[PDB]
RNA sequence: ACCAUGGUGACCACGGGUGACGGGGAAUCAGGGUUCGAUUCCGGAGAGGGAGCCUGAGAAACGGCUACCACAUCCAAGGAAGGCAGCAGGCGCGCAAAUUACCCACUCCCGACCCGGGGAGGUAGUGACGAAAAAUAACAAUACAGGACUCUUUCGAGGCCCUGUAAUUGGAAUGAGUCCACUUUAAAUCCUUCCGCGAGGAUCCAUUGGAGGGCAAGUCUGGUGCCAGCAGCCGCGGUAAUUCC
């Protein structure tokens, strides 16, 4: 019949009741303080922060030294230690229940390029990343929601094909050296 | 009192299958006579030709004339009335056009103050009713 | 030429097929994706034959420029390059002629021969004059 | 009479037509969220009056 | 064939129905459950309807045959040939579903077989079923309105941050688009890469619904006066309508 994949799942989740005023205001001031496009990509990372807390809280109703609690629980924690949301010396299955939504929005590319000083005015970081200026070590990436790890966190910089790291100016500086040199010397 | 002992699961399961025939939304979905009776025949929309405009009168607290038609279908053709759900849009429809009547909002019960209409008109003559109302589309030439 | 560097990796030779097969990655900072025939002469100066037994294909530029990567292979001889080679990559640099009819004709030709038995004088001229 | 079956579309056909004029376009998407994160939250309104809503008149 | 009178059943037989193909599964989600499962995997059934056979290890085979039934083609009227629930497509039914395209290069299969064939399958066209990423602007110099930072003070305005008017600009900003060349593939297309063009109402124009309550948002103005209409529900409308237009 077909060698097609067939597999996909949704990433976000719609809220249970809508229009309640205390939610969509405190969930509004995430859309501007970390600079996002719409509430789907808050509902994205909320569902990410949900299922981790689902998995971790399932690991507390287990008895101690349970073989899959020791394996899968520790592999969980080093997965959110390598991404830089959980500081390493305090690794427990109980400190993860205190992790909130605000610490996943810090580990994006789009705001690890604001605080590193590569850009100002967080909405300007989308105007730099998506408009193809900013690389991770040898791979330029136009994605705001690129959750940058802690290892490759020192190596955010502009790129070599990029204007800010190389040359060959774009069509407006080339026009500005043309608008005086197109009808005269 | 009810049964409880480790042997009565035939009695309890047989007592449940015959007492579920006493709420409506199991009975109209599993007896079969309720879907051999609705004009849609278990579908969501239906085309049918317009026989006659009729103006029904709203409920007692209110006082107006709700604009309606007398559509007779093409799928196992049956006589129904349908509402024209807009301000001026009865004037778009004429004699023996074909219209796509839809459900009207609360599963075969009448909404609003129109006494006993069950259906509403969208898409007269294959052009949308909101498109006619907003000036997007028109009748053929 | 100037800054187009030919790294390769996962080298493997075999006397099953008399080829040398390896994974090629080409690192080019500020150019377009380099041609196949621009590179297959650069393997002629790495494994020291002539650019006739080097077939390079499957080049896939990564996002943002820089490292495109492909697969390439080198036979031991040209008479080995004709035997155990698929006929299309042998035609990358013209060495095989596959210009036939479309397959819609060849089926109808086969179904028109099918209605004629035995008469070899008409089993071949089965509607070949009407052109 | 009481509007029997004729004069369908009575009040639509006799409302006077005021033309839909134009303004500068609204910003779409991400920049639209910026201009209302600023309007509701970062700008503390020093005046009172039981904190009247954004469409007040 | 000759004898025996047995078997099943309210622990639901038997008969009927099913919008009944069964399952791995899917949606749901406290636990118990509810509902779907024609559909790529396994198995079964059938090629218009029933039936009978031939060959063959394996068929009661239908892109095999014989006959009836049903439907239908050609005829020079003596006869002939039919079976798309295969791929495209056509009519028809409908609320409701893609091109009479490219190739065996890939995954496998069959054969006398390193070589032939495969509408299996692969590739593209259609594709807002659906799912994942993700543009439609960002910084400034005035600028007008606010901030625990300013004088020995509600003096006087700010050298300092944020916002919005309304700007004027600009510049190692860029895409959608255009278009060479590669790359891509069986051949092409895409996608990635890359020259060259490509933004000041960036007019290179974001919509669909709402604004009485549930339920987030106006008692703003004009019109209509239980009329036209709205309203899933409660309700709004009879000359100032926070609900119609």
């Amino acid at each position: 019949p077909v060698a097609r994949s067939w597999v996909c799942r949704k990433t976000y989740v719609t809220p249970r009741r809508p229009f309640e005023k205390s939610r969509l205001d405190q969930e509004l001031k995430l859309i501007g303080e970390y600079g996002l496009r719409n509430k789907r990509e808050v509902w994205r990372v909320k569902f990410t922060l949900a299922k981790i807390r689902k998995a971790a809280r399932e690991l507390l109703t287990l008895d101690e030294k349970d073989p899959r609690r020791l394996f899968e629980g520790n592999a969980l924690l080093r997965r959110l230690v390598r991404i830089g949301v959980l500081d390493e010396g305090k690794m427990k299955l109980d400190y993860i229940l205190g992790l909130k939504i605000e610490d996943f929005l810090e580990r994006r590319l789009q705001t690890q390029v604001f605080k590193l000083g590569l850009a100002k005015s967080i909405h300007h970081a989308r105007v730099l990343i998506r408009q193809r200026h900013i690389r991770v070590r040898k791979q330029v990436v136009n994605i705001p929601s690129f959750i940058v790890r802690l290892d490759s966190q020192k190596h955010i910089d502009f790129s070599l094909r990029s204007p800010y790291g190389g040359g060959r100016p774009g069509r407006v500086k080339r026009k500005n050296a043309k608008k005086g040199q197109g009808g005269a010397g | 009192g009810k049964c409880r002992g480790l042997r009565t699961a035939r009695k309890l399961r047989s007592h449940r299958r015959d007492q579920k025939w006493h709420d409506k939304q199991y009975k109209k979905a599993h007896l079969g006579t309720a879907l051999k009776a609705n004009p849609f025949g278990g579908a969501s929309h239906a085309k049918g030709i317009v026989l006659e405009k009729v103006g029904v009168e709203a409920k007692q607290p209110n006082s107006a004339i709700r604009k309606c038609v007398r559509v007779q279908l093409i799928k196992n053709g049956k006589k129904i009335t349908a509402f024209v759900p807009n301000d001026g849009c009865l004037n778009f429809i004429e004699e023996n056009d074909e219209v796509l009547v839809a459900g009207f909002g609360r599963k075969g019960h009448a909404v609003g103050d129109i006494p006993g209409v069950r259906f509403k008109v969208v898409k007269v003559a294959n052009v949308s009713l909101l498109a006619l109302y907003k000036g997007k589309k028109e009748r053929p030439r | 030429n100037d800054t187009v560097t030919i790294r390769t990796r996962k080298f493997m030779t075999n006397r099953l097929l008399q080829r040398k097969q390896m994974v090629i990655d080409v690192l080019h900072p500020g150019k377009a994706t380099v041609p196949k025939t621009e590179i297959r002469e650069k393997l002629a100066k790495m494994y020291k034959t002539t650019p006739d037994v080097i077939f390079v294909f499957g080049f896939r530029t990564h996002f943002g420029g820089g490292k495109t990567t492909g697969f390439g292979m080198i036979y031991d001889s040209l008479d080995y390059a004709k035997k155990n080679e698929p006929k299309h990559r042998l035609a990358r640099h013209g060495l095989y002629e596959k210009k036939k009819t479309s397959r819609k004709q060849r089926k109808e030709r086969k179904n028109r021969m099918k209605k004629v038995r035995g008469t070899a004088k008409a089993n071949v001229g089965a509607g070949k004059k009407p052109k | 009479v009481h509007g029997s079956l004729a004069r369908a579309g009575k009040v639509r056909g006799q409302t006077p037509k005021v033309a839909k004029q134009e303004k500068k376009k609204k910003k779409t998407g991400r920049a639209k969220r910026r201009m209302q994160y600023n309007r509701r939250f970062v700008n503390v309104v020093p005046t009172f009056g039981k904190k009247k809503g954004p469409n007040a008149n």
